[PDB]
């Protein structure tokens, strides 16, 4: 029973999706360059924001209220779903403001993972053309990152494939 | 006999050279290490 209406927040938030995993080097410069650019040309006018719990259980339609409080003692209520359904509104009313806002997520890695939350936000995709390109960035950064790099590459191709709509 | 047998036959020599490295250029070999070549130098570029 899906509602013809749903709630979203007043102006579209701007989410930045990681060539590949983020939280490593190189991607972590690939939004920052992006982060920078954004407060500075367009300062005044739009507000950095960091989330750094998770934001991808965000649910509308799985029960009334699952761990209302914290002295119930229950397994949803000691969890960490409690902090991230508490994430979603602050998104709410900083759109309320008119001022663009911008998610510093760094668990979602894909757009499925935030596509049917009640977001909705404004999804951003930074891609090399390239692997054998991927790779070799990924080299220059220096032997920290050759230990991740084989898990690394699965983030991109993942990714990549990926419909572009 | 020098406007015959020293720039007529250079003229000769180099049409000759000149249509054989042209044959030679578009052979299956070197148009494959021309291409590796080519996707090298993109890869370089994207790189910098």
């Amino acid at each position: 029973h899906v509602p013809p209406y749903d709630v979203v927040p007043s102006m579209r938030p701007v989410v930045l999706v990681g060539p590949s995993l983020k939280g490593y080097e190189v991607t972590d410069m690939m939004q920052k360059a992006l982060f920078d650019f954004l407060k500075h040309r367009f300062d005044g006018r739009i507000s950095i924001t960091r989330v750094t719990a998770d934001l991808s259980l965000a649910k509308r339609s799985v029960l009334n209220n699952p761990g209302k409080r914290t002295i119930i003692e229950r397994s949803s209520a000691r969890s960490s779903i409690a902090e991230v359904q508490s994430e979603i509104e602050r998104i709410f009313e900083l759109a309320k403001s008119l001022q663009l806002v911008v998610l510093d997520a760094d668990t979602i890695n894909h757009p499925a993972q935030l596509a049917k939350t009640s977001l909705a936000p404004i999804i951003v995709f930074v891609k090399v053309s390239s692997p054998k390109v991927l790779q070799r960035l990924i080299r220059s950064r220096g032997k920290s990152q050759m230990k991740h790099l084989t898990v690394q590459m699965m983030a991109y191709d993942k990714l990549v494939q990926c419909p572009p709509e | 006999l020098i406007i015959i047998g020293s720039f007529f036959m250079l003229n000769l020599v180099l049409g000759v050279l000149s249509g054989e490295f042209a044959k030679e250029r578009e052979r299956v070999e070197n148009r494959r290490a021309f291409l590796k070549l080519r996707r090298q130098q993109q890869i370089e570029r994207e790189l910098n």
